């Protein structure tokens, strides 16, 4: 019951309040890729030694002559952290006077006004956390301004691979790039151990997708069978898995031992500029489809792990020198029963010890 | 047309029609099966279609179904006789601008082939 | 037509962030509200109490935080006076600027004067 | 909401979010009414149809008038159940009462399947459809696109049946138990008012209803 | 005849790998009934619907 | 690559509706043992002998 | 050679599904038969007969 329009002295009725929350999306970190690595100190070290074998040439018997191997090769590496705080006051002015919405005459609380900032200030920390994964996912961990943090390839001095699958061409080899992508995890991974490479997680974006969908060869090879798989991915929902940020399913696709994941995921800055999840620095053609190839957590074995993700303290005044944490929350309150003050903090760095592996897939032609 | 020249059947229609505009007719409703390679990203064609000099084919039907489509949308025949059908089309003055073989999945006896066709 | 619009809530004064907080009003100063002339929360004011236009963004003098209106001689809390931020504060990066206005030059002034602005997400 | 940007930790600097936008709206609604009346001269002395001497009655009467005003009262709600569901809420007399697109401030959403071109893309226009119930839905929830009634009319169901992408493809798939789609009824299931069964179909994982 | 003909319910049939289609493509397709004169009468599925000759 | 790839094996293996058939195009493939960096290794069945990368 | 691929034999076996078509369209045509240097004769069933190489 409140005030009709045209009249005060009339009244209307107020049903509800709809509400239009941002689309947020986790993926990666659902994903549970990333191991969380608790940090006492604002840098890490980090050792890298390797060896290299050669073969042997024939020396005759009589000249007693022999050949040698070279030795190891131990380095080190660093890595900063990157430092998150975000501040929000409350204020009584923004509370004395105003109107609870979707309320008739009900007026805002302090409760509800700090429910919604505390809510928003941890949607935002894991949209940037989510990302930060991302980013680290390619390899490079460049931050939402655009200063670099820490590349992996020049750091462990490693190339990157990048595979053009040439989804366009009706003759294009599928098989051969999605062989290639497949045994380039075997050879460069060194781990010392046996690979597996269909073990790998492969998102592209909705382009790349609907390319490789609709490939002749693709098409043709799935039509002319009589498998259930077949009859799913030919006339039937393409949406298995799923339980994205947004949609309840996402879509992937079944064509060789790998699947291809579709991620939608895409986030905006104060700048105004979008930030797809799934995007090449430099690459907008439009009409050209990119992915990216990662390793399977179940691939190299949970003795040899490679993407994890750092944590250190934040500088207050009694958390020096203890284990980091995902996020802090501080409470204050202004002199003069003036408001009161938010402040949050996140010291973390995801990080890839073998980016070798991290491959990048687009749908054009080199 | 010798065998599996045309690595596709979107370049295999594309010289078949040619080859109709310059004269020659095609036939192959009784072989059917020997010429036809199944899919259509097949090399085409599977063996070597014969000319003919003695095509004489006047279908039951009207064949240029409107002005601009040698079928209904959706309609399904033999795959030889679209061919044929195709032919009448062209004989009689109409010329094709689209094969529509994008989404098609079987190219054995029954196919939902269609044609685009213009003037002159 | 079926689509009547009752309208739209006016910006809440919550771009205080922090201020020098004293017994009396530290950085806040009260302007007598110039004539037929409508305020907001985080337009600049000049020191006679209108707002910055282009070509003089050197002379910004403090940063609205009520909402007057002009047609009934009061604001929204019922004051009859105009109040802005004018000695070193923060605030949210929440301004209102007339037409042609530079936004680098009136943050240079503020910034002079003391108030720094903290970059707010969109 | 946005993203953070990284901040030098002894710096103390910080970021901060954009406030909340708040608006309004008003609704009017329509109200009819119908007027029966029953005397003592549709009862006396007629005698009930199907009968070769037996009067009527007035309780008789009454239930069928009652009956006619609910089962008129019904149709009309079912009319202007539908008219809601396609966003303008307008009267069978043609009079505008609610423009829910104007109101919220939104754009209608249109796609156009192509039916008549063999070559169209079927599941684009369906992932695109999926895709606007998904992402436009901002409840702010996990949503699922396949969740839509997809109500359509005899032409356009025909049309859809018999395209070749869909068409060709059902036919192929061999053993899929859903030849019923092609070669048996497409009456498998609902009901409306008059027909026990109502044409549905299924492809893409979802249900297209005449 | 010009009905079991056509070739929209033929190709119907052909891709089919029912008994039903097996029978109503090869077979005899006079499935049962006695209008008096024939020992079977012939009839057609096509869906809900079947008919008779 | 090309081997898998030619028309002539990859429509012969098209049409054999039968789980090597159906592994052999559009599958895994990598059946076979390690050679000390890969799991497994390739392997094309095809004509009664066995093609190993 | 000429006889096992020519395309009416080999459509006539593509099309159909059972293990004698997968044998001699993509298995080995090796079937049984000792020759004196070769271990198994290549040989082939069309009609009634069989066709020995």
């Amino acid at each position: 019951l409140t005030n009709s329009e045209k009249s005060r002295f009339f009244l209307a009725d107020l049903t509800g309040e709809v509400q239009s929350i941002p689309n947020t999306y986790g993926y990666i970190s659902g994903l549970g890729l990333f191991r969380s690595a608790p940090q006492t100190q604002t840098t890490f070290l980090m050792d890298l030694t390797d060896w290299d074998i050669s073969l042997l040439d024939a020396v005759d018997r009589t000249s007693r002559k022999a050949e040698t191997s070279a030795p190891e090769r131990v380095r080190q590496i660093s890595f900063p952290m990157m430092y998150f705080k975000e501040v929000e006051s409350i204020t009584p002015d923004e509370i004395q006077g105003v109107r609870q919405p979707g309320t008739a005459n009900e007026l805002t609380t302090e409760a509800v006004v700090r429910a919604k900032k505390l809510m928003k200030i941890r949607t935002k920390f894991d949209i940037t956390r989510e990302f930060l994964f991302m980013q680290a996912l390619k390899g490079k961990v460049i931050d939402a301004n655009g200063v670099l943090y820490a590349d992996l390839y020049k750091q462990f001095d490693v190339t990157k691979k990048t595979i053009y699958f040439d989804l366009d061409n009706p003759n294009s080899d599928i098989d051969a790039h999605i062989e290639d992508l497949r045994m380039h995890m075997e050879d460069e991974a060194k781990t010392g151990t046996v690979i597996n490479g269909e073990e790998i997680h492969i998102v592209v974006d909705r382009t790349f997708f609907s390319k490789l969908i609709k490939h002749p060869k693709i098409r043709d090879a799935y039509l002319a069978q009589q498998t259930p798989l077949a009859w799913q991915q030919i006339t039937g929902s393409l949406r298995t898995g799923g339980t994205d940020g947004v949609q309840a399913h996402m879509n992937r696709f079944y064509y060789g031992g790998v699947v291809f994941v579709q991620y939608n995921g895409k986030f905006k800055d104060k700048r105004g500029k979008t930030h797809t999840l799934v995007s090449i620095d430099g690459v907008s053609d439009t009409n050209v489809g990119v992915g990216h190839a990662f390793p399977n957590v179940a691939m190299l074995g949970e003795a040899n792990n490679i993407f994890e993700v750092a944590y250190a303290p934040c500088p207050k005044m009694g958390y020096a020198n203890t284990l980091g944490q995902e996020l802090y929350v501080f409470e204050y309150e202004k002199d003069r029963d003036e408001g009161i003050d938010f402040e949050a903090h996140s010291y973390m760095l995801p990080y890839c010890t073998r980016p070798q592996l991290l491959v990048d897939v687009r749908s054009d032609a080199e | 047309i010798k065998a599996k020249t045309y690595p596709d059947f979107k370049e295999f229609v594309k010289d078949f029609v040619a080859n109709v505009k310059a004269g020659k007719r095609y036939d192959f409703r009784k072989y059917q099966e020997a010429v036809l390679p199944l899919t259509y990203s097949s090399p085409w064609p599977e063996s070597d279609i014969p000319e003919v000099t003695d095509f004489n084919y006047t279908p039951d039907y009207t064949v240029p179904f409107s002005e601009e489509l040698l079928y209904s949308v959706g309609a399904q025949m033999r795959t030889a006789d679209f061919f044929m059908d195709l032919q009448y089309a062209i004989i009689n003055g109409k010329d094709v601008d689209t094969v529509y073989c994008e989404w098609l999945a079987r190219v054995k006896p029954f196919s939902m082939l269609n044609a685009k066709l213009k003037d002159s | 037509q079926g689509f009547t619009k009752l309208g739209e809530r006016e910006p809440l004064n919550d771009i205080i962030l922090w201020e020098e907080i004293t017994p009396t009003g530290h950085s806040r100063k009260e302007y007598a509200p110039v004539a037929s002339t409508e305020y907001r929360v985080g337009e600049v004011l000049k020191a006679d109490g209108s707002k910055v236009a282009a070509g003089q963004e050197a002379q910004a003098d403090s940063v609205c935080i009520v909402n007057f209106y002009a047609d009934l001689q009061l604001s929204y809390h019922g004051q009859l006076k105009v109040v802005g931020i004018y000695r070193d504060a923060e605030l949210k990066d929440l301004l209102k600027l007339e037409s042609g206005v530079d936004a680098a030059a009136v943050k240079s002034a503020l910034k002079a004067k003391g108030i720094d602005f903290v970059p707010t997400g969109l």
